[PDB]
C-alpha cells in the first residue's frame, strides 16, 4: 500500500509552465512538457531528443561533437559555420534525376532553405552564440515548410549543437511558443 | 475575339463570369496598320502578351499525318498576362523572348480512335526572331507531371514506392522494372509567329502563330506523340 | 539543403501573416488597429497616398471608362480611410474633432455618390462627382 | 464541419506529460486514413474542405 | 528488420546490433537522414549459391535488403506455373478453416 | 491487311454491306475519321434492335 | 475500444471487403427495414374499435379477432411495391429468419479471418495497375487507404513489436 | 383542464384537447410568444455580460450580437465593436415586454373566456369558416408588411445599417437608392439554386436588400388589403382541406423551407451576415489560405503566376472551367466566392496579375490571415481544427452553430407538416381512428392480376 490521499479539494496545480526542465552533461535546457523521448540518433553524437506526442515532426535534437578549436569564432564565420553543418536539415540523396516542373524551386532542386535570420550573441556567462533561423520547403509541400531554430556554441573542446523543428501547420496554429521556449532556454 | 482591350476593360466581373470571354485575346481596332507598322526601332517591353488557340491536331506515333481532335477539358487552354521584352530593328527583323505570366496550361484532347491524349500547352522561355511575316524560334516543355507525383500504386519520382507494394512474392519484379522508374524530364518545341496588325499610338500587336511539341509520357513510361497547336495572339509594347 | 540568403524577407514584411494569426495577441494588434492609433505618422502617410491616389488614379480611370478598375481603386488602398481619418480626428480638442467630423461625414458622403455613379456607369455624373470629392477630401485634410 | 467528441491529449499528468488513450489511438488511425485519401490533390497543409 | 506476420507490406529499415535505426528506404527522398546513398551499405553473402559476391550498387542493396525482410533469400522458378505474386495458404491453414466453420 | 473477314465477323459485313459504316466510336470502316455518325451507327443499330 | 478494434479491422484485414461481412450487413439493415415496416403497416391498417382518437386503447389481449387489417395491408404493398405477404406466419419467420442468417455469416467471415484467411486484394486488378501507371479505381485508393492506417497506427498500438519508424518511411501524400 | 375520459386524447396528445376553445388557444399562442421574446432578451443579456473587447465577436460564440451589430448599433469602421449599451437596452426592453405578454397569455389561458364566439364576435371564428380565416391572414399580412417597412426606414432615416462593401472599408452607411427594378427583384427570385446562382443567397449588396424589403412590404399590405375585402373562390375551395390541423400543416410546410433558407443563407452569405461580425465562410477560409501562402512563398522569391505544382495544374493560380483566373490547388471548387477584402484585386477578366504582384495590401493579408486561422472547423465539444487536431483551441464558428441547429429544425418540421398533412387529409374523409370492420373499402374492389 501508499496511504496517499486523493488531491481532492486541491486548488493549485502542480506544473503550469508547459515545460520540464532537464539537466545534462554540460547543458540545460526546458523540454515541452507534451513532448517524449525518442530513440532515433540521426545525426552524428545525439545525445538528447523529444518529439511531440502528436506529431513527430516536431522534434529537437542536441549535438556534442569532438572539435580541436576551444572557441566557435574558430570555426568560421556565421555564415561559414552554417554552410559547412548544412547536413542538419537532410539531403536528396536519394532523388537522382532531373526536373524542370517544381513550384518555385531552381531546376532539379526538390528542396530548398531559406535563411530567415541569423544572430550572434553571448550569454550572461560570457560565452559566445551562434543562432539560426531557417525555413526549409519541400517540393510537395509537407506541412508548409519547417522552421528549423539552432544554438551552437564550444564549450571545453567540444562543440555543443541544439536544433528544433516544427511544422509550419503547427508553428502558426500556436506551437511555436514551446518551440521558441525550448531554443531559447539552451544554456551550456 | 471580337472585342478589343477597351471594350473588355469596360465591363464587370459579373458580366463577364460565365460567358467564356475571358478565355479570348482581344482584337486591334481599325487605327491598326497593317504588318509591322510604324513602330520606332528599338527594345521595348512587353506586357498582356496572350495567345488563344483555335485548333489542335495529334500525330500518333506510327503516323505521318495530323488528325483533328475534340477538347475535353472545356475553357482552361488560353495563355494570359505574359510579359517580356521586344526588340525592333531597322531593317525589319523583331526578337521575342518571354520571362514570366501564365505561360502554361494542361490540355487533354480526344482523337479518332477514342484515346485521351493529354499535353502540355506552353511557350515557356520562347526565344524566336525573324521578320515581321516569320518568326521561328524555340521553347521548353516541362514534363506533364510534376517530380512528387504519385501514379495510382504509390510510385512516385521522388516520393513513393519503388517497386509495386501488392506483388510481395515477387522480390525483385524483374518483369516490372519499366514501370517502376519515374523520370520527369523537360524536352523542348519549335514555334513559328507572324505579325498582321500593330498600333503605334498606344503600342499594340496581333498575329497568329503555329507550334508543335510533344505530349506527355506519364513519367517516361510511355511515347510521346506529336500536337500541333494553331491560333491568335496579341501584345501590348510599352 | 542548399542554403539561401532571405533575411531581408521580414523587413519586407514576412512577419505581418504571422503576426495576424497569433492567438495569444489582442484583436487589436492582429487587424493593425492597435499599431495606428500607437503612431499617428502611418495615419498621415496613408492618408496622404489615398487622396494622391484618389485625385490621379481616378481621373485617369473615369476619363478612359474603366469602372471596375476605378471602384477597385476606390476600395484597394483606400480600404483604411475611414479608421484612418477617425484615429487623426479623435487627437483633437472638441470643437476641432466636431468640425472634423462634420468635414468627413460629409466627404464619405461625396464618396458613396461618386461610387453609385461608377457603378450605374455615367460618365459626366462620375466626373461630377469625383470634382465634389476632391473637394470634400481637401476641405477635410486641411480641417485636421 | 461540427464534427465528433475530440478526447486528444485530454489526460495529462500532474508534471504535464501526455497519458494517450483509446482516444489517441483512433486518433492515430485517423492520422493514417487522412494523409493518403488524395495523394496529389492538395498543395497546402490544411484541408480546409 | 523482419517483417511480422500482421503486416501485408512492411518499411525497410535497417538497424544496428543494440536495435537503433542506421538506414532505411525513404518514402519522402526530398529530405533523408538515413538513406541508404547517404550512408553507403553494401551485403555479402556467406554460403550459398552468392557465396563470395559482394554487391555495392544502391539499387542491388535496396532489392536485397528488400528481400531480406521475408527472412533467407531463394531463388524461385515463376515461369513454370506462371505465379503471379501473392502468397498463398497451406495445408494446415485449409484444415483450420474448414473445420472451424464446420 | 486484316480486314472484316480476317477477324471472324459475321453480321458486321450484312451492316455493312447496306451502307452502315461509321461507328460512335469515332472510326470509320474505310480508315478514316467519322464525320457525325448520327443515329444510324453500329451501335445505334444494335441499340434499336435491342429495344 | 471497440471503435480501435473496428478500425484495425479496416486497416490490416480489409474487413469491409468480405462478402461474409456484406451479408452481415445486408442482414442487419433487412431486419431494420422489416422491424419499421411492419411496425407502420400494422399501425396504419387498424380497425375502428373504439370512439376515441387514442387507438392504443381498443385493443383487448384475449379477443378472437384480429385488430388489423391484413386485406387492406396486402393490397396496399402489392400496389405499391409489387409484392406483399399474405400469410403472417411466413411474415413473422421471414422476421426472424433474416437477422440470425445474417448473423451467422458475419461470424463465419471473422472465423476466416482468425487465421488471416482475408479477402484483402484482387490479383487482377493489382497486376493490371502495376503494368499501366493510368489504370485507377477505387479499390487501389481503398488499398492506399489500408497501407496509410497500418503504417501511422503500427507504432502504438502494438508496442511489443518496438517500431521505430523514422518520419521520412511513413507513407504520405502531397501536402497534407 | 380536461382528460382522456370526455376528449379521447391521452396526456402526450393532450394539446389536441384545445383545438375548439379560441380563449384557451389564444392564452397558449400568447404564452409561447412571451416565452420566445423572454429567450430573446434573456440570451442578449447573457451574450452582452460575456463579452470582451480583446476579441472579434465571432471568437466569443456570440449570435444575438452579430445581429444587431449589423443594424449599424454600436460598431465603428472597419467592423470593430464601439459601444455596447444598445445591446443591453435591446435586452432590458424584450425581457420586460416578455413579462408583459406572459401574464397576457397566463391570463387568457387560466380564467379567460373558454370559448370566445359568444360575447366577442369579432374575435371568435370557426375553423370551416373561410371568410374570417382570410380575413385573419389579411391582417396579419398588414402586420408583417409594416414589419418590413419598418426595417426598410432603419437603412433610410434612423441611421441606416452595417455595409460590408462600402468605399473604405465597411462602415454605416445610409442607403439613398435602392434597387426597384422589377428585372433586378425577380432575377434574384427566380434563379436557380446550384453554384453560381445560388438563388435569393446570391444577394451581394445593401440596396438590393432594402429594394426586396421594400417589394416584399407593399406585396404584404396589398396581400392583406385584398384577403380582408375577399373569399376563396371555387377553384380554392375544390383543392385545399379547411380544418385547424390543415392549417397547421401548411404553416408547418412553409416555415420547414424557411429553414432551410435560413441554414443556406447563414452559412453561404457575406452580405446580410458580414465577415466580421460571423466569422469566414466555407469557401473563403480556403481562399484565404491560397491567398496567405501566395504572399508568403512571394515574399521568397517565387514566380507565383508560373509556378506549376505536383498535377500540372498551377500551384497558386490557374484557370476557371469557364476561363477566368482563379487561385489553385483543392480551393478551385470556390472560386464563386466574393468578398470585400478580394474584390479590389480582381479585374473584369479574374484575378490580376500585377495587382496581386504589386498592390497587395497589408490589411488585406491580415484579413486573408485571420480568416485562415479562424476556419469554420471544429468539434462537438467545441474544439478548433480538423478531426485529426489537439486540445489547444476552443472554438466553433457561428456560421455552424446556426447552420446546424436550423437545418435540423428544419427537417424536423418538415416531418411535422407531413404528419399533419396526412392526418388532417385522413379525418376530414373520416377514417382516422381505423378501418370500418362493417364497411371495409378493399373488400368492395375487384381483385388485382
Ligand atoms: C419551385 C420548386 C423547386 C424548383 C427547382 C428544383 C430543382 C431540383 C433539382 C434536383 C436536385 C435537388 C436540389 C439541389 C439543390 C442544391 C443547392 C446548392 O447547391 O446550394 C444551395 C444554395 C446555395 O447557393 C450558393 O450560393 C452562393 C452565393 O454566392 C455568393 O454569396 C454571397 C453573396 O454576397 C457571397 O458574396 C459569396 O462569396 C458568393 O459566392 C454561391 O453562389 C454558391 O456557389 C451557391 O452554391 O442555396 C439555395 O439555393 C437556398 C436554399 C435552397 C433550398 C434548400 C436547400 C437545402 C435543403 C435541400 C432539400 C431538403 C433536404 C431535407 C429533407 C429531405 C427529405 C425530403
Ligand atoms: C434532451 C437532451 C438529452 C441529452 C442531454 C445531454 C446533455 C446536454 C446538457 C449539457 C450540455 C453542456 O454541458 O453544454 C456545455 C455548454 C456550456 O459549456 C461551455 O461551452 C463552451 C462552448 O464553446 C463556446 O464558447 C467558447 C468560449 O467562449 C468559444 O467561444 C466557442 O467558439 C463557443 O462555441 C465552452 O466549451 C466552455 O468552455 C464551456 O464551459 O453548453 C452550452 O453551450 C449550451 C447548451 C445548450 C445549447 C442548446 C442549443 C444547441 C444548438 C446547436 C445544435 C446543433 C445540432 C445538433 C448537434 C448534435
Ligand atoms: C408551450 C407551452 C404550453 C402551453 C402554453 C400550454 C397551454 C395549455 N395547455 Mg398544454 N401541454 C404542454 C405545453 C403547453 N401547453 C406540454 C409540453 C404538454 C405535455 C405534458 C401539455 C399537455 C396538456 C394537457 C394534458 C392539457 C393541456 C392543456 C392546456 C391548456 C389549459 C391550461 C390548464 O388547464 O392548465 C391548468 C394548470 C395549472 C393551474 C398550473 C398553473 C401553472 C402556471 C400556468 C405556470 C406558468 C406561470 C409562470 C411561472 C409565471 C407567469 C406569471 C406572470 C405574471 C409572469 C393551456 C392553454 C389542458 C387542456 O387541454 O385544456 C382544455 C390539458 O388538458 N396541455
Ligand atoms: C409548430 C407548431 C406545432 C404545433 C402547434 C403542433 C400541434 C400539435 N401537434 Mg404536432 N408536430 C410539430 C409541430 C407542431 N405541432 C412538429 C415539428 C413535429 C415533429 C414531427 C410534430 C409531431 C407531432 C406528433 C408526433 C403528434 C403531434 C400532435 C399534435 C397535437 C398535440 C401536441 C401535444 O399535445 O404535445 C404534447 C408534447 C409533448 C409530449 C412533448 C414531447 C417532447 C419532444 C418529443 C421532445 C423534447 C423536445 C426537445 C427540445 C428536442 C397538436 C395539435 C399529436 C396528435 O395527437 O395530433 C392530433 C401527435 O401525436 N405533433
Ligand atoms: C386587427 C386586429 C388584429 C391585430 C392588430 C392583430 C395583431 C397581432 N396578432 Mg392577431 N388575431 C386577431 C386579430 C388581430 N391580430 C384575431 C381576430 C385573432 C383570433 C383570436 C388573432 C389571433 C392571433 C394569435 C393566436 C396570435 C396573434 C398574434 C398577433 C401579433 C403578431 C405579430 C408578431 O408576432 O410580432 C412579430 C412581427 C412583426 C412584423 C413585428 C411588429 C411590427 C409592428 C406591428 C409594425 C400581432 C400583434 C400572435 C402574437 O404575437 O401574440 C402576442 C399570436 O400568437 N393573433
Ligand atoms: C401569408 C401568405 C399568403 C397566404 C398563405 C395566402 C393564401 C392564399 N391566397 Mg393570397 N396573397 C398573398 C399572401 C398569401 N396568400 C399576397 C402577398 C398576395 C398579393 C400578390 C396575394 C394574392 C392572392 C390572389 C390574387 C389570390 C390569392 C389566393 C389565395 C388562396 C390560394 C392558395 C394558393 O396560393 O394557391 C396555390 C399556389 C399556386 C397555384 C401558385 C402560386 C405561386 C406564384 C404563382 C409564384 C410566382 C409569384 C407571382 C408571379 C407573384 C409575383 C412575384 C413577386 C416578385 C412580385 C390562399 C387562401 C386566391 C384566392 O382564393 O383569393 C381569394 C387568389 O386568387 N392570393
Ligand atoms: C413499320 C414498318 C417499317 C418497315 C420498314 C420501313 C423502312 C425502314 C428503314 C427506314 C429508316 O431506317 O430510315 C431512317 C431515316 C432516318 O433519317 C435520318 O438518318 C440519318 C442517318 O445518319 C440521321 O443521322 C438520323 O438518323 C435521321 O434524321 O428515316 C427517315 O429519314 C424518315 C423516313 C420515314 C418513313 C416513314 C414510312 C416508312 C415506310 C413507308 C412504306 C414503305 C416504303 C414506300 C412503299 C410504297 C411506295 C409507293
Ligand atoms: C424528436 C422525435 C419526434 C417524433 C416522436 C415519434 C413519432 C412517430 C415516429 C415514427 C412512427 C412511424 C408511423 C407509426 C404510426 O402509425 O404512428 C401511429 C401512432 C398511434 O396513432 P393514434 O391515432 O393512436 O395517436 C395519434 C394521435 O391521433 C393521438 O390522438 O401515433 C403515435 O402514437 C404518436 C406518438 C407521439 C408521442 C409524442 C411526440
Ligand atoms: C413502380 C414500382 C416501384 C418499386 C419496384 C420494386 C421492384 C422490386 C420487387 C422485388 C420482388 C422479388 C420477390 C421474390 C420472392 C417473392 O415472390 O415474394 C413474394 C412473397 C409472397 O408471400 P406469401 O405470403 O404469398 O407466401 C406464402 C408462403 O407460403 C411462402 O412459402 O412475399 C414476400 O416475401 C415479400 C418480401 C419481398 C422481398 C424483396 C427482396 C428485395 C429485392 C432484391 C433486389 C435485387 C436486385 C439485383 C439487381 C442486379
Ligand atoms: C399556461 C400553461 C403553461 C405555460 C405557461 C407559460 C409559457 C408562461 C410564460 C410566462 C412568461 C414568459 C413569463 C415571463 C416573466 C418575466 C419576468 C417576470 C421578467 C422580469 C425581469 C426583470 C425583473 C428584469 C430585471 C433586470 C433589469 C430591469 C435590468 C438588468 C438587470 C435585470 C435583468 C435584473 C404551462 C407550460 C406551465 C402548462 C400549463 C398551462
Ligand atoms: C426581401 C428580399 C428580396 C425579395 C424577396 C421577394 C420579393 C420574395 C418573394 C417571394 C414569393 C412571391 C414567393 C412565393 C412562393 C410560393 C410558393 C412556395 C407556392 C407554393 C404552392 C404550393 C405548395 C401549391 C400546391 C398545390 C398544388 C401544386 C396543386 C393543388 C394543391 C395545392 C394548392 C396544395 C430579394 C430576394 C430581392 C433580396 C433579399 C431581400
Ligand atoms: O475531394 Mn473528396 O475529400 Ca472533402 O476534404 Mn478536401 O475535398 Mn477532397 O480532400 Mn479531404
Ligand atoms: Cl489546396
Amino acid at each position: 500500500a501508499y496511504g496517499d490521499a486523493a488531491r481532492v479539494f486541491a486548488g493549485n496545480i502542480t506544473n503550469k509552465s508547459g515545460f520540464i526542465p532537464y539537466a545534462g552533461e554540460g547543458f540545460a535546457l526546458l523540454i515541452p512538457s507534451k513532448w517524449n523521448p525518442s530513440k532515433e540518433q540521426d545525426f552524428p553524437g545525439v545525445v538528447l531528443r523529444y518529439e511531440d506526442n502528436g506529431d513527430a515532426v516536431n522534434n529537437l535534437v542536441v549535438l556534442v561533437q569532438k572539435v580541436g578549436k576551444n572557441n566557435i569564432d574558430e570555426l568560421g564565420s556565421p555564415d561559414k559555420f552554417l554552410q559547412d553543418n548544412a547536413y542538419l536539415f537532410g539531403e536528396s540523396a536519394a532523388f537522382t534525376g532531373e526536373t524542370l516542373s517544381e513550384g518555385g524551386f531552381l531546376p532539379n532542386k526538390v528542396a530548398a532553405a531559406s535563411v530567415l535570420d541569423v544572430q550572434e550573441a553571448t550569454d550572461k556567462k560570457g560565452k559566445k552564440y551562434y543562432k539560426y533561423e531557417v525555413l526549409t520547403r519541400s517540393a510537395d509541400g509537407d506541412e508548409g515548410g519547417r522552421h528549423q531554430l539552432i544554438a551552437a556554441t564550444v564549450s571545453n573542446g567540444n562543440l555543443y549543437l541544439i536544433k528544433v523543428q516544427c511544422g509550419d501547420k503547427r508553428w502558426f496554429k500556436g506551437a511555436k511558443r514551446e518551440a521558441i521556449g525550448a531554443w531559447d532556454s539552451f544554456t551550456v | 475575339g471580337n472585342f478589343t482591350f477597351d471594350e473588355l476593360q469596360a465591363k464587370s466581373y459579373l458580366e463577364v463570369k460565365g460567358s467564356t470571354l475571358a478565355n479570348q485575346c482581344p482584337i486591334l481596332g481599325a487605327d491598326a496598320q497593317q504588318g509591322l507598322g510604324d513602330v520606332k526601332p528599338g527594345t521595348f517591353q512587353l506586357d498582356k502578351f496572350c495567345m488563344e488557340p483555335s485548333s489542335f491536331k495529334v500525330k500518333m506515333p506510327g503516323s505521318k499525318e495530323f488528325e483533328p481532335s475534340t477538347l475535353l477539358t472545356r475553357n482552361t487552354y488560353s495563355l494570359d498576362q505574359m510579359t517580356g521584352s521586344v526588340t525592333v530593328k531597322g531593317d525589319g527583323s523583331v526578337a521575342l523572348k518571354q520571362q514570366d505570366g501564365i505561360d502554361f496550361a494542361p490540355v487533354t484532347v480526344k482523337i479518332r480512335g477514342g484515346e485521351m491524349v493529354p499535353f502540355m500547352f506552353t511557350v515557356k522561355n520562347l526565344n524566336i526572331e525573324g521578320k515581321a511575316d516569320g518568326l521561328t524560334g524555340d521553347f521548353t516543355v516541362p514534363s506533364y507531371r510534376g517530380a512528387t507525383f504519385m501514379d495510382p500504386q504509390g510510385r512516385g519520382a521522388a516520393s513513393g514506392w519503388e517497386y509495386v507494394k501488392g506483388l510481395a512474392a515477387a522480390g525483385a519484379q524483374e518483369e516490372l522494372a519499366a514501370e517502376n522508374v519515374k523520370s520527369a524530364a523537360a524536352t523542348v518545341g519549335e514555334a513559328a509567329f507572324a505579325i498582321a496588325s500593330t498600333d503605334a499610338a498606344t503600342g499594340e500587336i496581333a498575329g497568329v502563330f503555329v507550334t508543335r511539341q510533344l505530349a506527355d509520357d506519364d513519367l517516361g513510361s510511355k511515347d510521346p506523340a506529336t500536337i500541333e497547336i494553331e491560333g491568335i495572339w496579341y501584345g501590348q509594347l510599352s | 539543403l542548399d542554403l539561401f540568403d532571405d533575411r531581408k524577407a521580414r523587413q519586407a514584411g514576412f512577419d505581418i501573416i504571422y503576426e495576424a494569426r497569433d492567438l495569444d495577441l489582442p484583436q487589436g494588434v492582429r487587424d493593425g488597429l492597435a499599431q495606428a492609433r500607437e503612431n499617428l505618422d502611418v495615419a498621415k502617410a496613408r492618408i496622404k497616398e489615398a487622396e494622391k491616389r484618389i485625385d490621379a488614379d481616378l481621373d485617369a480611370y473615369i476619363a478612359k471608362a474603366y469602372w471596375t478598375e476605378g471602384r477597385n481603386e476606390l476600395r484597394r488602398q483606400v480600404g483604411t480611410l475611414r479608421f484612418d481619418l477617425n484615429a487623426v480626428a479623435d487627437t483633437l480638442p472638441k470643437a476641432a474633432k466636431k468640425e472634423a467630423q462634420a468635414a468627413k461625414n460629409e466627404f464619405l458622403a461625396a464618396v458613396e455618390a461618386l461610387d453609385l455613379q461608377l457603378r450605374k456607369k455615367n460618365g459626366d455624373k462620375a466626373a461630377a462627382a469625383l470634382a465634389d470629392t476632391k473637394a470634400k477630401l481637401d476641405a477635410v485634410i486641411a480641417k485636421l | 464541419n461540427l464534427n465528433g467528441f475530440n478526447f486528444n491529449q485530454s489526460v495529462v499528468d500532474s508534471q504535464g506529460r501526455v497519458i494517450n488513450t483509446w482516444a489517441d489511438i483512433i486518433n492515430r488511425a485517423n492520422l493514417g486514413m487522412e494523409v493518403m485519401h488524395e495523394r496529389n490533390a492538395h498543395n497546402f497543409p490544411l484541408d480546409l474542405a | 528488420r523482419r517483417m511480422p506476420t500482421f503486416f501485408e507490406t512492411f518499411p525497410v529499415v535497417l538497424l544496428d546490433k543494440d536495435g537503433v535505426v542506421r538506414a532505411d528506404v525513404p518514402f519522402r527522398r526530398s529530405e533523408s537522414k538515413y538513406s541508404i546513398e547517404q550512408v553507403g551499405v553494401s551485403v555479402t553473402f556467406y554460403g550459398g549459391e552468392l557465396d563470395g559476391v559482394t554487391f555495392s550498387d544502391p539499387a542491388t542493396v535496396k532489392k536485397y535488403a528488400r528481400r531480406a525482410q521475408l527472412g533467407e533469400i531463394f531463388e524461385f522458378d515463376r515461369a513454370t506455373l506462371q505465379s503471379d505474386g501473392v502468397f498463398r495458404t497451406s495445408p494446415r491453414g485449409w484444415f483450420t478453416f474448414a473445420h472451424l466453420c464446420f | 491487311l486484316n480486314p472484316m473477314w480476317r477477324q471472324g465477323m459475321f453480321v458486321l459485313p450484312f451492316m455493312t454491306r447496306l451502307g452502315i459504316t461509321q461507328s460512335w466510336g469515332g472510326w470509320t470502316i474505310s480508315g478514316e475519321t467519322a464525320s457525325n455518325p448520327g443515329i444510324w451507327s453500329y451501335e445505334g443499330v444494335a441499340a434499336a434492335h435491342i429495344i | 475500444a471497440i471503435f480501435r478494434f473496428i478500425l484495425f479491422f479496416q486497416g490490416f484485414h480489409n474487413w469491409t471487403l468480405n462478402p461474409f461481412h456484406m451479408m452481415g450487413v445486408a442482414g442487419v439493415l433487412g431486419a431494420a427495414l422489416l422491424c419499421a415496416i411492419h411496425g407502420a403497416t400494422v399501425e396504419n391498417t387498424l380497425f375502428e374499435d373504439g370512439d376515441g382518437a387514442n387507438t392504443f386503447r381498443a385493443f383487448n389481449p384475449t379477443q378472437a379477432e384480429e385488430t388489423y387489417s391484413m386485406v387492406t395491408a396486402n393490397r396496399f404493398w402489392s400496389q405499391i411495391f409489387g409484392v406483399a405477404f399474405s400469410n403472417k406466419r411466413w411474415l413473422h419467420f421471414f422476421m426472424l429468419f433474416v437477422p440470425v442468417t445474417g448473423l451467422w455469416m458475419s461470424a463465419i467471415g471473422v472465423v476466416g479471418l482468425a487465421l488471416n484467411l482475408r479477402a484483402y486484394d484482387f490479383v487482377s486488378q493489382e497486376i493490371r495497375a502495376a503494368e499501366d501507371p493510368e489504370f485507377e479505381t477505387f479499390y487501389t485508393k481503398n488499398i492506399l487507404l489500408n497501407e496509410g492506417i497500418r503504417a501511422w497506427m503500427a507504432a502504438q498500438d502494438q508496442p511489443h513489436e518496438k517500431l521505430v519508424f523514422p518520419e521520412e518511411v511513413l507513407p504520405r501524400g502531397n501536402a497534407l | 383542464g380536461r382528460d382522456q375520459e370526455s376528449t379521447g386524447f391521452a396526456w402526450w396528445a393532450g394539446n389536441a384537447r384545445l383545438i375548439n376553445l379560441s380563449g384557451k388557444l389564444l392564452g397558449a399562442h400568447v404564452a409561447h410568444a412571451g416565452l420566445i421574446v423572454f429567450w430573446a432578451g434573456a440570451m442578449n443579456l447573457f451574450e452582452v455580460a460575456h463579452f470582451v473587447p480583446e476579441k472579434p465577436m465571432y471568437e466569443q460564440g456570440l449570435i444575438l450580437l452579430p445581429h444587431l451589430a449589423t443594424l449599424g448599433y454600436g460598431v465603428g469602421p472597419g467592423g470593430e465593436v464601439i459601444d455596447t449599451y444598445p445591446y443591453f437596452v435591446s435586452g432590458v426592453l424584450h425581457l420586460i415586454s416578455s413579462a408583459v405578454l406572459g401574464f397576457g397569455g397566463v391570463y387568457h389561458s387560466l380564467v379567460g373566456p373558454e370559448t370566445l364566439e359568444e360575447s366577442f364576435p369579432f374575435f371568435g371564428y370557426v375553423w370551416k369558416d373561410k371568410n374570417k380565416m382570410t380575413t385573419i391572414l389579411g391582417i396579419h399580412l398588414i402586420v408583417l408588411g409594416l414589419g418590413a417597412w419598418l426595417l426598410v426606414w432603419k437603412a433610410m432615416y434612423f441611421g441606416g445599417i452595417y455595409d460590408t462593401w462600402a468605399p473604405g472599408g465597411g462602415d454605416v452607411r445610409i442607403i439613398t437608392n435602392p434597387t426597384v427594378s422589377p428585372g433586378v427583384i425577380f432575377g434574384y427570385l427566380f434563379r436557380s439554386p446550384f453554384g453560381g446562382d445560388g438563388w435569393i443567397v446570391s444577394v451581394d449588396n445593401m440596396e438590393d436588400v432594402i429594394g426586396g424589403h421594400i417589394w416584399i412590404g407593399t406585396l404584404c399590405i396589398f396581400g392583406g388589403i385584398w384577403h380582408i375585402l375577399t373569399k376563396p373562390w371555387a377553384w380554392a375551395r375544390r383543392a385545399f382541406v379547411w380544418s385547424g390541423e390543415a392549417y397547421l400543416s401548411y404553416s408547418l410546410g412553409a416555415i420547414s423551407i424557411m429553414g432551410f433558407t435560413a441554414c443556406c443563407m447563414a452559412w453561404f452569405n457575406t452580405t446580410a451576415y458580414p465577415s466580421e461580425f460571423y466569422g469566414p465562410t466555407g469557401p473563403e477560409a480556403s481562399q484565404s489560405q491560397t491567398f496567405t501562402f501566395l504572399v508568403r512563398d512571394q515574399r521568397l522569391g517565387a514566380n507565383v503566376a508560373s509556378a506549376q505544382g505536383p498535377t500540372g495544374l498551377g500551384k497558386y493560380l490557374m484557370r476557371s472551367p469557364t476561363g477566368e483566373i482563379i487561385f489553385g490547388g483543392e480551393t478551385m471548387r470556390f472560386w464563386d466566392f466574393r468578398g470585400p477584402w478580394l474584390e479590389p484585386l480582381r479585374g473584369p477578366n479574374g484575378l490580376d496579375l500585377n495587382k496581386l504582384k504589386n498592390d497587395i495590401q497589408p490589411w488585406q493579408e491580415r484579413r486573408a490571415a485571420e480568416y485562415m486561422t479562424h476556419a469554420p472547423l471544429g468539434s462537438l465539444n467545441s474544439v478548433g481544427g480538423v478531426a485529426t487536431e489537439i486540445n489547444a483551441v476552443n472554438y466553433v464558428s457561428p456560421r455552424s452553430w446556426l447552420a446546424t441547429s436550423h437545418f435540423c429544425l428544419g427537417f424536423f418540421f418538415f416531418v411535422g407538416h407531413l404528419w399533419h398533412a396526412g392526418r388532417a387529409r385522413a379525418a376530414a374523409a373520416g377514417f382516422e381512428k381505423g378501418i370500418d370492420r362493417d364497411n371495409e373499402p378493399v373488400l368492395s374492389m375487384r381483385p388485382l392480376d
